[PDB]
């Protein structure tokens, strides 16, 4: 046994905005619930689910948000995008 | 001699209130058309009368159901007002009639972006059109997870 590893969906919302939706049924609440984010990558950490996601794009980690829906089981992430080089 | 000729005369010369003063005597003198309103409301944002603007824009959109100038014009001004999940629906339209129209894609980051700093996460994540931009998958950065509905 172990911990599972959800159902993700990305996508652009914008060109500098980047979305996110993880599928936590199982789960009921943020409180026990970590969410990392690093330039080019989404680590989502008690022990029920874990996700070490790779991302091909810059993500401004600092100015990111997120959000735990209950009706719906669901985690949202907001990544707002780096300027990319000229 | 146009009415509407003679108030864009005083908008480039800056004068805001003598050009809506030629753009109402033009409305009244033919109320069937859309660019009149929308001049109008052109005008009233230059002055801060947001209030004033959407309604001129509505006109408009109301006579011309796709006049994409006069939704560009009621978005901003809904911006001003607050009114960010209606800005966010006039300013999609827009992409609609004119894809790829950078006003209206610099104006829905911003937008959206403020409605999920604001809480309206669903306002963003369900009304989402642009869902079918798949994205398949060194300090970390800790992200406090807020609830919602
Ligand atoms: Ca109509």
């Amino acid at each position: 046994s172990g911990p599972e590893k959800p159902h993700l969906n990305l996508w652009l919302e914008a060109p500098d905005l980047l979305l996110a939706e993880v599928d936590l049924p199982k789960l009921d609440g943020a409180l026990g619930l970590s969410l990392e984010i690093g330039e080019n990558r989404l680590v989502m950490g008690q022990q029920l689910y874990h996700l070490d996601a790779y991302i091909p794009l810059q993500i401004n980690s600092h100015e990111s948000k997120a959000a735990f829906h209950r009706k719906r089981k669901q985690l949202m992430v907001a990544m707002p995008l780096l300027p990319v080089p000229s | 001699i146009s009415e509407k000729d003679r108030g864009n005369g005083f908008f480039k010369e800056g004068k805001y209130e003598r050009a809506i003063e030629c753009y109402t005597r033009g409305i009244a003198a033919d109320g069937a058309n859309a660019l009149l309103p929308a001049n109008r409301a052109m005008a009233y944002l230059k002055i801060q009368k947001y209030e004033e603007a959407e309604k001129d824009c509505t006109q408009a959109i109301l006579l011309d159901g796709s006049y994409s100038k006069a939704f560009a014009r009621r978005g901003t001004a809904r911006t001003f007002l607050g009114k960010l999940n209606e800005a966010k629906q006039d300013f999609e339209t827009v992409l609609l009639l004119e894809p790829g129209n950078k006003q209206a894609v610099t104006e829905l980051s911003k937008i959206k972006k403020e409605l999920i700093e604001k809480g309206h996460w669903d306002d963003v994540f369900l009304d989402s059109t642009q869902r079918q931009n798949v994205v398949k998958p060194k300090p970390l950065k800790k992200v406090i997870i807020e609830e919602t509905g």
